[PDB]
This record gives C-alpha cells, structure tokens and sequence, in this order.
C-alpha cells in the first residue's frame, strides 16, 4: 500500500509538470480551437473578395452604377458569399461529426473507464487499467488514467502441469514455476510464489496425456493434519 | 478486412483551375481564399492519414522478431511469419492479398503523395505485433514483453473464455491441426475468390473513381464556348473572355469544392474505420475480447493482424 | 548537397546510412531529424527499437514488481 502510495502521488507530480511546460499535449484541444477560428477568418476574408463583381463593398456597387446594373453585380457578391457559406457550414457540419464521434469516445470513456473498470485492453491507456480521473479543459475533457504496469522480470522454467501419482495437477489460477529446483505455482501478473497444494491444483485426466507435464509432489494440507 | 488509410493526393488549386495561364491566374484571385483553403482541407485528410496507420499499426514500443527456430507445440505459423526469403519480408499470405488488390492525375495537379509508412515498414510492425503475441502472450501490450510457452499462452485463453485450462493440454495435439487445417484454408478464401476485399478494392477504386470524374470535369464547357482554357483566349478578345473564364472557373472551383467534400466525408468514414482497426489492434490482438463477436463469431482466443494495401486483415 | 529520395529531391540535408526514430515525417519512410556543426539529416525512419524476445518451451517471465504511471489522455 505504502510504495504504491508513493508511486501514486509522485506520478500525479510528473503530470503537473508535462503540462507546465508542454504546450503540444492539448494539441488536439488547441487544433480543434484553431481550426474553427480558422474557417472563422476565411469565412469573414471572403467579405472582402470581389468574386467577380466590381468592388466587395455592397453599397459601393449601388451608389456608382443604376440599380438595374446592380442587380446583375450583386449576384455576383451574393452567389459568391452565399457559396462562401455554404462552403463554410458544410465544412462545420462535417467537423461536428468529427467531434461528436470524439464525443462518443468521450462519453464511453467517462462511463467504462472513470465509472466502471475497462476490461478493455489500451482503451484506458498501455498497462493494465485501475481508475481514471476526468478533468475539465475548455471545450474538451482530460482523464488521468492511473495504470498498473509491471516492472521487474525473472526469467523461471515452468511447466504447464505436475504429475504427482500420476494424476495431473493444474493450477486454479496462475502457473507452475520453477527458479530451478522447487515447483512454486503463482499468480501470473505478480511474482508471488506458494507451495503447491490440492487448494492450488485441480485434477484431471492423467499423466500421459499433457505435454511437457513434469514428475514433482504436490504437498497435502490435510495429510500432516491427519498425523495425530 | 478493413480499411486504415487511403490514397494520400494533394490538388496544385491554381493550376487545376487554370492551366498555365496568368489570365485565369488572376481571375482566380478575385474568388480569394477558395484556392487556399482547399489545400488546407485535403491536408488536414493527407495527415492524419498517416495518423490512421500510424495509431493502428504501430502501438508497440519494440520491434519484436520471432526466435530462430520455431516449436509452437504444432502449430505452423509459417503461413502468417514474415518469409525470410523474400526481398520485401511479408508472410505468405500477405502476398495473396498484394496481388487481388491493385502521371495520368499527376498531369494536371491530383498528386499521389507517398504514404509516409512504406509497406516494408507496415510489414515489420505487422510482424512486431505478431511476434509478440506468439511468444509474449498479451502482456507485450501492457508493458516489456514477458516470454511464456505458446501452449501456456492458450491454456490462459481458455480460461478467458471460461473453458478450463485441463481441456487444452488434454486435446493440444488435435488443436493443433484444427488450427493449421484452418490456416490453409484461409489461403484458398483468399486465393480462389477476389471478392472477399472488396471493402479495400472499394476504397481504392472510389478514390481513383473521383479522380477519374475531377478530371473529366476539365473537358465540359460549363456554358463557356470551349473546355480549353487557352482557346477562349485565343478566339475571343479578353473583354468578353473574362466572362467565359469565369464560367469554366466558376464549373471547375466548384467542381473542386464537390471533390474535395467528398473526400473529407469519405476520409470521415476511413477515419472511423480506422479507430475500429486501432480497437481491434488492441483489444483483440493485444489482448483477449470479451465482446462478443467484436472479433468475429465465437469464443475469441487470438487474433494476427496481417496488413493489406491500404487496410489492415485479421485472422481471428 | 543534394539528395535523391524516393519522396522526391532533398535539398540541403546530409543523408545518414544511420537510422534513428521518426522525428520529422517526410514521405516513404524517410525522416528528418536537426542535430549532427550541425545540419539537418535524412534518414530511413527506425520504425521502433529492436528487440528478440528470448524463447523456449520451458521458459516464462513473470514480473516481480510493478510501477503505477498515471498517463493523461
Ligand atoms: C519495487 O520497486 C520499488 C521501486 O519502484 C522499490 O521501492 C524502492 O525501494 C528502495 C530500496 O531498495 C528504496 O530506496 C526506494 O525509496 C523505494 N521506492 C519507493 C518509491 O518507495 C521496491 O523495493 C521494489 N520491491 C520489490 C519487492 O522489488
Ligand atoms: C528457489 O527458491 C526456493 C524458495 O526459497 C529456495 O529454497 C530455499 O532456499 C534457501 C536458500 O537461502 C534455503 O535457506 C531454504 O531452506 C530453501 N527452502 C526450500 C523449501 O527449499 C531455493 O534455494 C531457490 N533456488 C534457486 C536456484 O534460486
Ligand atoms: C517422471 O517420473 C516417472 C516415474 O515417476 C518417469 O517414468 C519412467 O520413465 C522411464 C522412461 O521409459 C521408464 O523406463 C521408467 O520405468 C519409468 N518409471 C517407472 C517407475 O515406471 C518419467 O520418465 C518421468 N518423466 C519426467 C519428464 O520427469
Ligand atoms: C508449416 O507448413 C508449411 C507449408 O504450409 C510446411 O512447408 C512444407 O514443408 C514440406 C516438408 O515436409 C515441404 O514438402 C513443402 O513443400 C513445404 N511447403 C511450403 C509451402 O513451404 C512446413 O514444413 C510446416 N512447418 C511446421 C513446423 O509445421
Ligand atoms: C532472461 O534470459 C535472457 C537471455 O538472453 C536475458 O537476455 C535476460 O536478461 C534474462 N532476464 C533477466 C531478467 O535478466
Ligand atoms: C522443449 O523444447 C526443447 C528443445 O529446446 C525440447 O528438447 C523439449 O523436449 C521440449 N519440451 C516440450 C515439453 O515440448
Ligand atoms: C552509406 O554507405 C555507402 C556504402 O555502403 C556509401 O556509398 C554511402 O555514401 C553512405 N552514405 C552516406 C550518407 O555517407
């Protein structure tokens, strides 16, 4: 508990770090911020451009010539402008889908990973996944995924079963190991070794059968138990 | 099968609108920021394409290599490892899938940019993946990857799917060859029917169809006298030829705005493929899905992605 | 100092038989990176380091200690 703790609290201050001084971790925030502003501006500069027709400002096409001329010049402006739109709107409808299936992810997230445990492998981020802690940034969401990643190896000679009388043993849970000499059945995640007793093994079948079963005892609780 | 990218093309705006003529050039500039925002439009689509196969294929730290010599407890993997004896490395059966899938557009503008990830490379990571979840179980995906027997790893994945382990170990030999048999099977679905990637050869011939029509949008007359932008200059004196340009720039810009609305929608469809892809990347072939039939009908127990041209294949 | 890619022809940047992490994405494969004085460079991208998980029938690696990294997304 105490060194997972530590792990915990000190990961969370690397966090506040990284954005500190990193500007390009909210990238997809600040694209997304940018790219509207973007079709923002162009949307306006099109005000400017004459599209064909004598000059951009409106009026300043009617006080030069007779409206009847007019009335030709302003479609020009207004087939212009009213494409410009229809450019820009169609852009917002397709960019609002692309949010708003970035909003499913959200919204999935929120609910598998914050609310639930995922399952899900690299959903919630590399590592196996424990709780997630949503955070508000502007026109977005941040969730700090808290994944419980394995460190330390040891490379063990197994086997995936032990013959003791000559019915197999396999493990409830975890595998048969071995540093070399003593077969220890463990968890798989974690190294966490115990002598292998019935409460570890089930039986079944026999030993001919399983390949690379290995010759070994698996101790009895109840045996010694007995004894007097 | 799915889709991951598609063909990467920048249109050149001025040129495709007005070929090598400044008269038309400057027309344009009266349109403004239309020229301009396209490209910005079909970059947006060029990059995160190589974001899509960059998110889907690559999310293993290390390139893993399959060890020199394989015993697997009977199964043969030799149809989906990487051939050692090809100059380009990709297991047999991508090969199969290389052959069904397949300066014309460069002459205007439509230029085909080169996926930034060549298929070598696709193949390496394709190989990468698959040779950690041989050797390495899922645990390659969740941090360093962890050697375990291969017939250990199967013991794990029934019991993900709730079959006791005592059954695998029991009926290995048998589910050796019921696996292999499938495997050769796979090659003759593949060999002897070209319409099982049509979700690819559907991609690849909607993009070269739209190119295709933008193209033969050059040679319509739009209302002007002539599809030859020169011709109008060459006939009639300016004056009047600007209104005819307009007519061909006005069809053409246009013409564009179609196309390349098209493509961002059809991009938007890639895109949402490609998150299925990257899904499935991870959860079935890193790990073991739960979901059922997100990997396909059936119990899942393992999945080997094997990549296609611009797309990804799965053998669940 | 020119270059013959297949994206196209690089100007300007010194290409290095040495093949490094993708840093600046330019086309099929190749990548630009700054440093060596110094010029910028044209390599083929590493796609990933490399390593060969070391294999046999008998042979597993459990972990014996773990870290708890908190990745924002
Ligand atoms: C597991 O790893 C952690 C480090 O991630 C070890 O904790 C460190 O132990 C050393 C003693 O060797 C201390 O000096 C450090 O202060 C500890 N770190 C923290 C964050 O508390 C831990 O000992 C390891 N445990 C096992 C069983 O390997
Ligand atoms: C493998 O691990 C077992 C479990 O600890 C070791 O067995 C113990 O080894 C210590 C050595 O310091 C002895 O003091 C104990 O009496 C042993 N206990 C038993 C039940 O055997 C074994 O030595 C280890 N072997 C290797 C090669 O690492
Ligand atoms: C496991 O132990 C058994 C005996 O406990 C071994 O069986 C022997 O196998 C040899 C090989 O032909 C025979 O000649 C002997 O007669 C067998 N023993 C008996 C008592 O009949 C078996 O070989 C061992 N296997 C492993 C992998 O350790
Ligand atoms: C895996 O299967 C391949 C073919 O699917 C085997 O390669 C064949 O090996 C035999 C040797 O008895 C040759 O006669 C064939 O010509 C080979 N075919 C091909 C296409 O190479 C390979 O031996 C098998 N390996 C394992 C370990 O099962
Ligand atoms: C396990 O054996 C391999 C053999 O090459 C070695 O490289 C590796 O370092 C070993 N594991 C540990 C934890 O040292
Ligand atoms: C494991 O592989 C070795 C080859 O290095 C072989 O000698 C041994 O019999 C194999 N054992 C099993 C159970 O497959
Ligand atoms: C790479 O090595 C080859 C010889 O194998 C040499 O011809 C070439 O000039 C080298 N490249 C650079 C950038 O020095």
């Amino acid at each position: 508990q105490k060194l997972i703790a530590n792990q915990f609290n000190s990961a969370i201050g690397k966090i506040q770090d990284s954005l500190s001084s990193t500007a390009s971790a909210l990238g997809k925030l600040q694209d997304v911020v940018n790219q509207n502003a973007q079709a923002l501006n162009t949307l306006v500069k099109q005000l400017s451009s004459n599209f064909g027709a004598i000059s951009s400002v409106l009026n300043d096409i009617l006080s030069r010539l007779d409206p009847p001329e007019a009335e030709v010049q302003i479609d020009r402006l207004i087939t212009g402008r009213l494409q410009s739109l229809q450019t820009y709107v169609t852009q917002q409808l397709i960019r609002a889908a692309e949010i708003r299936a970035s909003a499913n992810l959200a919204a999935t997230k929120m609910s598998e990973c914050v609310l639930g445990q995922s399952k899900r492998v690299d959903f919630c981020g590399k590592g196996y996944h424990l709780m997630s802690f949503p955070q508000s940034a502007p026109h977005g969401v941040v969730f700090l995924h808290v994944t419980y990643v394995p460190a330390q190896e040891k490379n063990f000679t197994t086997a995936p079963a032990i013959c003791h009388d000559g019915k197999a043993h396999f493990p409830r849970e975890g595998v048969f190991v071995s540093n070399g000499t003593h077969w220890f059945v463990t968890q798989r995640n974690f190294y966490e070794p115990q002598i292998i007793t019935t409460d570890n093994t089930f039986v079944s079948g026999n030993c001919d059968v399983v390949i690379g079963i290995v010759n070994n005892t698996v101790y009895d609780p109840l045996q010694p138990e007995l004894d007097s | 099968i799915l889709p991951v990218s598609m063909t990467k093309t920048s249109v050149d705006c001025t040129m495709y609108i007005c070929g090598d003529s400044t008269e038309c050039s400057n027309l344009l500039l009266q349109y403004g920021s239309f020229c301009t925002q396209l490209n910005r439009a079909l970059t947006g689509i060029a990059v995160e394409q190589d974001k899509n196969t960059q998110e889907v294929f690559a999310q293993v730290k290390q390139i893993y290599k399959t060890p020199p010599i394989k015993d697997f407890g009977g199964f043969n993997f030799s149809q989906i490892l990487p051939d050692p004896s090809k100059p380009s490395k990709r297991s047999f059966i991508e090969d199969l899938l290389f052959n069904k899938v397949t300066m014309a557009y460069r002459f205007n503008g439509l230029t085909v940019l080169p996926p930034l990830l060549t298929d070598e490379m696709i193949a390496q990571y394709t190989s990468a993946l698959l040779a950690g979840t041989i050797t390495s179980g899922w645990t390659f995906g969740a941090g360093a990857a962890l050697q375990i027997p291969f017939a250990m790893q199967m013991a794990y994945r029934f019991n993900g799917i709730g079959v006791t382990q005592n059954v695998l170990y029991e009926n290995q030999k048998l589910i050796a060859n019921q696996f292999n048999s499938a495997i050769g099977k796979i090659q003759d679905s593949l060999s002897s029917t070209a319409s099982a990637l049509g979700k690819l050869q559907d991609v690849v011939n909607q993009n070269a169809q739209a190119l295709n029509t933008l193209v033969k949008q050059l040679s319509s007359n739009f209302g002007a006298i002539s599809s030859v932008l020169n011709d109008i200059l060459s006939r009639l004196d300016p004056p009047e030829a600007e209104v005819q340009i307009d007519r061909l720039i006005t069809g053409r810009l246009q013409s564009l705005q179609t196309y390349v609305t098209q493509q961002l929608i059809r991009a938007a469809e890639i895109r949402a493929s490609a998150n299925l892809a990257a899904t499935k990347m991870s959860e079935c072939v890193l790990g073991q899905s739960k979901r059922v039939d997100f990997c396909g009908k059936g119990y899942h127990l393992m999945s080997f992605p094997q990549s296609a041209p611009h797309g990804v294949v799965f053998l669940h | 100092n020119v270059f013959q890619t297949r994206a196209g022809c690089l100007i300007g940047a010194e290409h290095v038989n040495n093949s490094y992490e993708c840093d600046i994405p330019i086309g099929a494969g190749i990548c630009a990176s700054y440093q060596t004085s110094q010029s910028i460079i044209a390599y083929t991208m590493s796609l990933g380091a490399e390593n060969s998980v070391a294999y046999s029938n008998n042979s597993i690696a459990i972990p014996t200690n773990f870290t708890i990294s908190v990745t924002t997304e």
